[PDB]
């Protein structure tokens, strides 16, 4: 490394060089930067409909809201701070913009304090396996907000109803609203409740004065699925300025590489994004954004 | 919807000669000035393809094998053909997938249909301010668990009848790889007496549908006319022809369009 | 071991960490309890959102099946045939000739 001349001499394995001309190294120009144009991100789903709602629904019918085919923006979700408490499992709800999956689902209810911390994968407890189970390969994110204000009555809010007992435990994310008596015992229930006779759906008795414990707080499950399908619902991606006559890299839409980009007559389809040469090797581009 | 035609009947599949129609781009890649060689579906040239019509006793509309991929080419005055129908049964047995074309708006759908005995589209009115326009919907019965969904921009198609000879070309490339679908289509204006259009021309996507389901059959999906058993039909012409995994040498010209092919 | 090493709930004088802010490199021995942060939000230094805990202890107990029993590991590196050997089985030398 101290010269031309002994990096010939180290090119021949040689503590001389003889007269002619030999070749030593190779040149090669090296990235600088990093561009992305990506198409538009826009039309974000309104998740703000199911969290920020008037009322839900009771946990034992908690409301569904499907989310496809459309961005998901969960940055506002945090950097908002309009609610009390968060809680996650693997990503962060910033993170969670950089993957894409089939489906999205907003299952909202609300229950007890004691009983948030039920909601978590592979948990069990009174919400978890009577309610609403979320699955072992839960990637997303639980979200609540203290409504002792709103979702509180002098007196016991008997307006939400949940599921207490059931003769076995649910699946994922699964919803039933049967009110099955539950029997503990051999004599037949008869329809009503009694020795070994309770009914599973009871009601919340909320109110200003009760315990943390016993608070309502407005939860809200991200569940996800990874179904047979493509993935549908993606997060939000800022593009870049478009560099041209310049070694750096390249980022669009389905096509990454290394190299320089510059003006040209070809005029691709409708439909084409990139190009091939004869030999079957990519040797053109095009802009998701401009023509 | 389950009211059968007055006129409708199953005559045999009788055979014609399609020359040089059945070739497409096999991908969204550019190229030009060069020859590629691709292997994909494709309907061998000089190959046979089935011979159907729609007049006021035939109304051909009957559920066929599919079992790799179709082409499909229809010459037209009166602009009968409306969509197409998918599935292992074509019933609500399983998920079926549909295409319509009401001229307004591209609608395709995938739920659990209803078989209909004989679906159709109904246009009314002719006999003073016609306008051309479809009325009454009778493709499926019922649905369910409508996973997918896509729809179209907001458009007018020509509807208006026609005398004289054959004048537009609609044609589509439809196949099934993996369950994935490559809906491939064009429309051109020709002129044309009987058999096949003589010429050439290749066909560019239009929508791309990753179901996921295996298919064995599929559907004609006609319009009809009346000044449902009392409904008639236009003049159109359409044919059927099932594709294969052969080789062409696709010619591209300067701008990336296709103008020759060969069949290896 | 699990006649000598389980203690009647556990014992705390053998840990793991189960959080690691990086990838470890081999024959490391990293003692930082530092938080590990797992969002985008500065820990700073204490538990919260996305800021677990890394060090967790073993549980032993009777009840425990043998994946769960504690095994006593021990793992020997060295290098094959690079310089003059320093331990050596009972391989007697010979004569020279």
């Amino acid at each position: 490394a101290l010269d031309p001349l002994s990096e010939t001499k180290c090119t021949l394995k040689s503590f001389t060089v003889e007269k002619g001309i030999y070749q030593t190294s190779n040149f090669r120009v090296q990235p600088t930067e990093s561009i992305v144009r990506f198409p538009n991100i826009t039309n974000l789903c309104p998740f703000g409909e199911v969290f920020n709602a008037t009322r839900f629904a009771s946990v034992y019918a908690w409301n569904r809201k499907r989310i496809s085919n459309c961005v998901a923006d969960y940055s506002v979700l945090y950097n908002s701070a309009s609610f009390s408490t968060f809680k996650c499992y693997g990503v962060s709800p910033t993170k969670l913009n950089d993957l894409c999956f089939t489906n999205v689902y907003a299952d909202s209810f609300v229950i007890r304090g004691d009983e948030v911390r039920q909601i978590a994968p592979g948990q069990t407890g009174k919400i978890a396996d009577y309610n609403y189970k979320l699955p072992d390969d839960f990637t997303g994110c639980v979200i609540a907000w203290n409504s002792n204000n709103l979702d509180s009555k002098v007196g016991g809010n008997y307006n939400y109803l949940y599921r207490l007992f059931r003769k076995s435990n649910l699946k994922p994310f699964e919803r039933d609203i049967s009110t099955e008596i539950y029997q503990a015992g051999s004599t037949p229930c008869n329809g009503v409740e009694g020795f070994n006779c309770y009914f599973p759906l009871q009601s919340y008795g909320f109110q200003p004065t009760n315990g943390v414990g016993y608070q309502p707080y407005r939860v809200v499950v991200l569940s996800f699925e990874l179904l047979h399908a493509p993935a549908t619902v993606c997060g939000p991606k800022k593009s870049t300025n478009l560099v041209k006559n310049k070694c750096v890299n390249f980022n669009f839409n389905g096509l990454t590489g290394t190299g320089v980009l510059t003006e040209s007559n070809k005029k691709f389809l409708p439909f084409q994004q990139f190009g091939r040469d004869i030999a079957d090797t990519t040797d053109a581009v095009r802009d998701p954004q401009t023509l | 919807q389950c009211v059968n035609l007055t006129t409708r009947t199953q005559l045999p599949p009788a055979y014609t000669n399609s020359f040089t129609r059945g070739v497409y781009y096999p991908d969204k890649v550019f190229r030009s000035s060069v020859l590629h060689s691709t292997q994909d579906l494709f309907l061998p040239f000089f190959s046979n393809v089935t011979w159907f019509h729609a007049i006021h006793k035939r109304f051909d509309n009957p559920v066929l094998p599919f079992n790799d991929g179709v082409y499909f080419a229809s010459t037209e005055k009166s602009n009968i053909i409306r969509g197409w129908i998918f599935g292992t049964t074509l019933d609500s047995k399983t998920q079926s997938l549909l295409i319509v074309n009401n001229a307004t708006n591209v609608v395709i759908k995938v739920c659990e249909f209803q078989f209909c005995n004989d679906p159709f589209l109904g246009v009314y009115y002719h006999k003073n301010n016609k306008s051309w326009m479809e009325s009454e919907f009778r493709v499926y019965s019922s649905a369910n668990n409508c996973t997918f969904e896509y729809v179209s921009q907001p458009f007018l198609m020509d509807l208006e009848g026609k005398q004289g000879n054959f004048k537009n070309l609609r044609e589509f490339v439809f196949k099934n790889i993996d369950g994935y679908f490559k809906i491939y289509s064009k429309h051109t204006p020709i002129n044309l007496v009987r058999d096949l259009p003589q010429g050439f021309s290749a066909l560019e996507p239009l929508v791309d549908l990753p179901i996921g389901i295996n298919i064995t059959r599929f559907q004609t999906l006609l319009a009809l006319h009346r000044s449902s058993s009392g409904w008639t039909a236009g003049a159109a012409a359409y044919y059927v022809g099932y594709l294969q995994p052969r080789t062409f040498l696709l010619k591209y010209n300067e701008n990336g369009t296709i103008t020759d092919a060969v069949d290896c």
